[PDB]
């Protein structure tokens, strides 16, 4: 239910490079991971790139393996989406998702002889879970 | 008691992990530490691991093997993993100093008898194309693929509005989200996913996708083709 | 404190109560970090 | 850090200063809340 918005998108020759962006608002973005889904118009999705929530697991496609570059920005809450050697098939519409497994903190700092200071995290575990429940507009990308 | 006995030797396929493990009583076992053996046709005698008393410490003589304990039980664990062609000989699990001394090289007492060990030897979904049934009716829907993608990972699906942002239905085969009425299940078999639907409308008429999910492998994650419903 | 509560699998209807599911944070090895720990505690052991 | 208070009621003005009025926070019982308590100490006990 949160809002999500998706921007980047236009009309470029083949071999060219583009950036996606896409915000995230009213949730942490920092305890999502991100997900990339191409969908060609009347066909079905197709899966294309995958980050962590930290951003150390990277998984892409066959199709797109060595070409598409995934990172995300927890500070500015961005996504980028970087292309290289663009095709003709790579004419669809991309949709932004975030992850459900709601990651939590498995430590925070501590204070001994006080023990009770709420403090910030310090280790946590999360990412993969790669379900997506919110799906937004997206954007259409048009190779020519 | 002071013997050894040993267990666990048996065929591995390169690439795989053992549980080797050996017991002992005797009175005797609080002096003594217990270490393994490695003995290969051919060549002389190594050492594999070596549990130190007197700082717990589970030296070994490369990365994969570690020896480890497990309480007051008087046994020992010996796992080993990522095996490879070199690791087929006869294992034996002795005793050694009391703080580990000059192993895999020494030949001590109280040794056991040794177990053997041998080691030796794009994916794309495929759904029906559509389905159409009358309205009220009971629809089913299969996914089959691969034993890496569905077999040995849990499917997701998908459903698609014409005109309309992607939905999350069916999540691990066995549940749903709060927005989703009962009316859709979901089951696996071996490398196949069926989806049940029962009382469907024309409000559910979509195109629904398979995928998995998987960061072992980069030929687990995989989106099915798709398959669409018309209500008559 | 105890963020303690009250169990409710494969219970008998005579152990009612009784066993409380407490998670409490703890220092870890390190005197610096909280972790999220839990525990089973019998009803004459935690009072509120 | 004791926050120290100079004392000032029905005082013999000589005696300025000695007593005091110390706020401080302190453990209590439980580990994790601290209740903000006061005393009294002497001018001979407390350094600034
Ligand atoms: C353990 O420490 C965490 C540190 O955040 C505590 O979490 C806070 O709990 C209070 C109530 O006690 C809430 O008002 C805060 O919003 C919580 N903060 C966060 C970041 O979750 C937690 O309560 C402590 N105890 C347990 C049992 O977890
Ligand atoms: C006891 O500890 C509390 C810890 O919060 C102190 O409260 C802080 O006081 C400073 C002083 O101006 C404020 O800037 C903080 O905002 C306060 N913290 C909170 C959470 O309100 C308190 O001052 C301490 N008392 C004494 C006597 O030292
Ligand atoms: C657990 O069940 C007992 C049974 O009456 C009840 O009295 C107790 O309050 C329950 N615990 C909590 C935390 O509600
Ligand atoms: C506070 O106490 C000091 C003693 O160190 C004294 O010199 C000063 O006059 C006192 N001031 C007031 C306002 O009581």
């Amino acid at each position: 239910q949160v809002q999500l918005v998706e921007s980047g998108g236009g009309v470029v020759q083949p071999g060219t490079s583009l950036r996606l962006s896409c915000a995230a608002s009213q949730f942490r973005f920092d305890g999502y991971g991100m997900h990339w889904v191409r969908q060609a118009p009347g066909k079905g999705l197709e899966w294309v790139a995958s980050i962590s929530h930290d951003g150390i697991k990277k998984y892409h496609a066959e199709k797109v393996w060595g070409r598409f570059t995934i990172s995300r920005d927890n500070s500015k809450n961005t996504l980028y989406l970087q292309m290289n050697s663009l095709r003709p098939e790579d004419t669809a519409l991309y949709y932004c998702a975030k992850d459900l497994r709601e990651d939590e903190c498995e430590e925070w700092w501590s204070d001994y002889y006080d023990f009770g200071a709420q403090l910030p995290c310090a280790k946590s575990r999360g990412g993969l879970v790669g379900i997506a429940d919110n799906w937004g507009q997206g954007t259409m990308v048009t190779v020519s | 008691q002071v013997q050894l006995q040993e267990s666990g030797g048996g065929l591995v396929q390169p690439g795989g992990s053992l549980r080797l493990s050996c017991v002992a009583s005797g009175f005797d076992l609080e002096n003594y530490s217990i270490g393994w053996f490695r003995q290969a046709p051919g060549k002389a005698r190594e050492g594999v691991a070596c549990l130190s008393k007197n700082s717990g410490i589970g030296h070994s003589v490369k990365g994969r093997f570690t020896i480890s304990r497990d309480g007051d039980s008087n046994t020992w664990f010996l796992q080993m993993g990522a095996l490879e062609a070199e690791d087929t000989a006869v294992y034996t699990c002795a005793t050694y100093n009391r703080a580990c001394a000059n192993y895999v090289t020494i030949w001590p007492e109280f040794r056991g008898q040794g177990t053997q060990v041998t080691v030796s030897s794009q994916s794309v979904l495929t759904q029906p194309p559509s389905v159409s049934a009358a309205p009220g009716q009971k629809v089913t829907i299969s996914c089959s693929g691969n034993t890496s993608n569905i077999g040995n990972n849990f499917v997701s699906w998908y459903q698609q509005r014409p005109g309309r942002a992607p939905q999350l239905l069916i999540y691990e085969t066995d549940k749903r989200p709060s927005g989703i009425p009962d009316r859709f299940s979901a089951s696996k078999s071996g490398t196949s996913g069926t989806l049940a639907i029962t009382g469907l409308q024309t409000g559910d008429e979509a195109d629904y996708y398979c995928a998995t999910w998987a960061a072992s492998l980069s030929s687990a994650r995989v989106f099915g083709t798709g398959t669409q419903v018309i209500v008559l | 404190t105890l963020q303690c509560t009250n169990v409710t699998n494969n219970i008998t209807d005579d152990m009612r109560g009784e066993l409380k599911n407490c998670s409490f944070n703890m220092t870890t090895e390190l005197r610096d970090k909280k972790q999220k720990v839990y525990s089973l505690f019998y009803r004459l052991d935690v009072v509120q």
